[PDB]
């Protein structure tokens, strides 16, 4: 019923005169629409969605000129904190920035983001109140000063609760079945084993969208963190994601054991069995 | 498109203005007014936000809503006199001007002395020119130019010290004839104009 | 600490080319270009962050561009100059967090077909009136620069070798002599009223000066008249007690 | 700095029948910096023809990308995902079991 | 769409 639009952006330095990558995506939920990347040979904002295709030459000129001078805006940005941080030429550094609206079953709601990271940790990042700024360190602490001083919060909230929510609406409506599917989990179970005493149960689910799950397993009716082997959800690639959850058991105790799949696109969560 | 009251607002001191700009795009997140002297360049009044701007005499808003900023100067004083710029955003970072909305402040003058004096030339008469002065700020002045006769619209004069404050006009001809109390017949004068047995 | 611009006037013939510098504040990343004619507001041409030059409008043609090869100081350069080109060409460095833009004094580019046309001011002081001190005890001198070309002029009042504002007028704008003649010369008349005790004093200095804005040395003129380059044109009045 | 070593998941976009076209996935995840290499190997030599989504990241600020190929797998083949890294001593070699 | 103002560190 929520929904989000967020651009994820991507900048490393690169030592001795090179230019920075820069490597731009926007997503609409868990679906990729746009893509800027330095390396590649267009320099313009490609649609990566079929659906975001039909805009006009006016929005992708549009977003070409911003996303070249986000580029820009980043180059400095690295140098920026190569200063900051007192950091040498010859290392090559990485500044993350994400930023985006969450809106609710009512299409009308807010959350907002703005953050970023310096080379894997935290930098600065915007509260939830959106007036607000935490700042990890002095050298984020000199930013949080330039960004209260400037009055950058109140001018981000323009766009988080404005621009931002109405193009997310706007792509909602247009992504039609794309975009607001909820494609339920095929589910099933195994039994490889490599042991005469010992037993593996793995409770897969495949072809869900969106991304967002919970696998759940229940000893006689208590959850068990302990031997429950679980991988990140996965793409399969086609649009919809994968992700399963094994459990090690004695031989002739899996009569037991139950699974809990839960998924946004269900009617009731689905407890589930192993069968001869 | 950045738009805002054509009309130049012309008033007396003690008055209250008020500035009313609109912007196209939703996009635009950043808002200003700018100050602009006749003959000089764009200053930074105010940066508009949401919580009402409470500067001396000035307080702006910002209604995001129906994308529409306003100024409202509360007591009107003579050196509020320049053109006020409303600028915003425009799809990018990049920064766009109104056209302006230009204000004048006349001053009040309570003790009115309508006058026409004649002036003589420092080196030798060169010319003949005459002084309009002392009258009552409503007064509009005109001109004919049809003998070579050129004539100055209102200008007001403020000695600080005294606390005296004066529009004046001036008129003049290049032509040995001349015509000093026939300059502003042309003009709405003061009923109690002063034309002085001539020295 | 501001924005700093030069050449503050130029006058160019038709077809010659012309090169505005600008030397911002530091600190501000973003540089921007505006240009204004006489009426209508600032038009966008513009606008740098550190040496990138991120966007150009439209209205910038073929013959304008702009530099600014470091973080530092920016040129616009015009072309093959016609008179359409005539306008404040305006800079201004900015905050990239804020908007704010914080301009020099500009750059006034007039194009002409020729120079001919170009004259500098007559500049006259006008004593007060007897008439005006016996019935007011104050005294207007009168200031009257006439006949110049192009209208751009800069006239002050200076009391003993110091320019005072108190007690002046200017008219805000000058005057067309033959308001009908496209050549039309422009008149601008200034007004300092004092006490008719400091007129009446004959140890004070009254001078009024106009500061014209005309052709370079570097500028082309065999005509029989002098040469109107940049000049001050004064004029002189002294106190008196009858 | 931080430095994150990738986690690799190797897998079939459908469940893999003998003999019927598939899309064979890489997905490397939760590695920082961004420099990565990820080849898709058929018996232990290098599959030409392979695509990767665009670089993203998560909540946390750790990278993923999906590295994928058509493939038909069989019986007999062996298809792995070799992806080299700056946390590895050596680049670090997958092998896909359909079986799990 | 893109944030339309970018903003220095």
């Amino acid at each position: 019923g929520s929904h989000s639009m967020r651009y994820f952006f991507t900048s490393v330095s690169r030592p001795g005169r090179g230019e920075p990558r820069f490597i731009a995506v926007g997503y609409v939920d868990d679906t990729q629409f746009v893509r800027f990347d330095s390396d590649a040979a267009s320099q313009r904002m490609e649609p990566r969605a079929p659906w975001i295709e039909q805009e006009g030459p006016e929005y992708w000129d549009g977003e070409t000129r911003k996303v070249k001078a986000h580029s820009q805006t980043h180059r400095v940005d690295l140098g920026t904190l190569r200063g900051y941080y007192n950091q040498s030429e010859a290392g090559s550094h990485t500044v993350q920035r994400m930023y985006g609206c969450d809106v609710g079953s009512d299409w009308r709601f807010l959350r907002g983001y703005h953050q970023y990271a310096y080379d894997g940790k935290d930098y600065i990042a915007l509260k939830e109140d959106l007036r607000s700024w935490t700042a990890a360190d002095m050298a984020a602490q000199t930013t949080k000063h330039k960004w209260e001083a400037a009055h950058v919060a109140e001018q981000l909230r323009a766009y988080l609760e404005g621009t931002c929510v109405e193009w997310l609406r706007r792509y909602l409506e247009n992504g039609k079945e794309t975009l607001q599917r909820t494609d339920a989990p095929k589910t099933h179970m195994t039994h490889h084993a490599v042991s005469d005493h010992e037993a593996t149960l793995r409770c897969w689910a495949l072809s869900f969208y969106p991304a967002e799950i919970t696998l759940t397993w229940q000893r006689d009716g208590e959850d068990q963190t302990q031997d429950t082997e679980l991988v990140e959800t996965r793409p399969a690639g086609d649009g919809t994601f994968q992700k399963w959850a094994a459990v090690v058991v004695p031989s002739g105790q899996e009569q037991r054991y139950t699974c809990h799949v839960q998924h946004e696109g269900l009617p009731k969560p689905l407890t589930l069995r192993w069968e001869p | 498109e950045v738009e805002q009251d054509p009309g130049p607002f012309n008033v007396p001191e003690g008055a209250t203005v008020a500035f009313n700009c609109t912007y196209s795009n939703s996009a635009s997140q950043s808002f200003f007014w700018y100050r602009q002297d006749c003959r000089l360049e764009p200053k930074l009044i105010m940066s508009v936000y949401s919580s009402g701007n409470e500067d001396g005499r000035f307080t702006a808003q910002l209604n995001r809503a129906s994308q529409y900023i306003s100024l409202l100067i509360r007591d009107s004083k003579l050196s509020d006199s320049a053109t006020y710029l409303c600028v915003v955003n425009i799809n990018t970072d990049k920064l766009i001007f109104g056209t302006g909305t230009r204000l004048q402040v006349f001053p009040n003058i309570q003790n009115p002395d309508p006058a026409v004096y004649q002036l003589r030339d420092s080196k030798s008469s060169d010319k003949s020119v005459c002084l309009f002065t002392d009258f009552d700020s409503q007064t509009n002045v005109s001109q004919s130019k049809d003998s070579d006769v050129y004539i100055t619209d209102k200008c007001v004069l403020d000695m600080r010290s005294m606390d005296f404050k004066s529009n004046s006009a001036v008129a003049w001809s290049n032509k040995s004839d001349f015509a000093c109390a026939n300059a502003f017949n042309n003009s709405i004068i003061p009923e109690d104009t002063f034309f002085p047995s001539p020295e | 600490t501001g924005v700093s611009q030069d050449p503050r006037h130029k006058i160019t013939k038709r077809g010659q080319n012309v090169t505005f510098r600008c030397d911002p504040i530091s600190e501000h990343n973003r540089l921007y270009w505006y240009r204004q004619t006489l009426g209508q507001g600032p038009e966008f041409l513009t606008y740098f962050q550190n040496e990138a030059q991120l966007e150009k409008s439209r209205l910038l043609s073929d013959r304008f561009s702009a530099e600014r090869p470091k973080g530092s100081f920016s040129t616009l350069e015009i072309q093959r100059t016609e008179q359409g080109d005539s306008a404040m060409y305006l800079c201004a460095s900015s905050s990239a967090n804020s908007g704010e833009l914080f301009f020099g004094e500009g750059s006034r580019l007039t194009v002409l077909e020729d120079l001919k046309n170009v004259f500098p001011p007559e500049v006259a002081v006008f004593e007060p009136s007897e008439a005006e001190i016996s019935h007011t005890q104050k005294a207007t001198l009168v200031c009257l620069a006439t006949g110049f070309y192009p209208d751009h002029v800069e006239l002050s009042w200076w009391v003993n070798g110091k320019e005072v504002h108190s007690g002046v007028c200017t008219d805000p704008q000058p005057l067309k002599e033959q308001p009908a003649l496209n050549d039309s010369r422009y008149a601008l008349s200034s007004r300092l009223r004092v006490s008719a005790t400091f007129w009446q004093d004959p140890r004070n200095h009254f001078r009024c000066q106009v500061q014209f804005y005309g052709l370079s040395e570097n500028d082309e003129w065999t005509q029989d008249r002098a040469k109107p380059v940049t000049q001050i044109v004064s004029a002189e009045a002294w106190g008196r007690a009858d | 700095m931080i430095q994150r070593t990738p986690k690799i998941q190797v897998y079939s976009r459908h469940p893999a029948e003998n003999g019927k076209s598939n899309f064979l996935n890489c997905y490397v995840s939760g590695f920082h910096p961004s420099d990565i290499e990820v080849d898709l190997l058929k018996n232990g030599e290098r599959i030409e023809k392979v695509e990767h989504s665009d670089l993203s990241f998560s909540k946390d600020w750790s990278f993923y990308l999906l590295y994928y190929t058509e493939f038909t797998p069989t019986e007999k083949d062996e298809y792995a995902c070799r992806v080299n890294h700056v946390t590895l001593s050596q680049p670090k070699i997958v092998k896909w079991d359909r079986d799990m | 769409y893109l944030q339309p103002r970018t903003f220095l560190l």
